[PDB]
């Protein structure tokens, strides 16, 4: 689905 | 914050599973490492252990 980006 | 397309592999960095990710709509260099803690995919992430 979706994910932060560090 | 951004749109998963697929996991591409996983590691094991200062104790914290990572996971390489493709990025929907994006060129395969911006691909990253991300902290498992960072990613709300779990179809992706169960489906990848499991095929793993």
């Amino acid at each position: 689905q979706t994910a932060r980006k560090s | 914050e951004y749109a998963v397309e697929k996991i591409i592999d996983r590691r094991v960095r200062k104790g914290m599973v990572e996971y390489y990710l493709k990025w929907k709509g994006y060129p395969e260099t911006e691909n990253t490492w991300e902290p498992e803690n960072n990613l709300d995919c779990q179809d992706l992430i169960q489906q990848y252990e499991a095929s793993r």
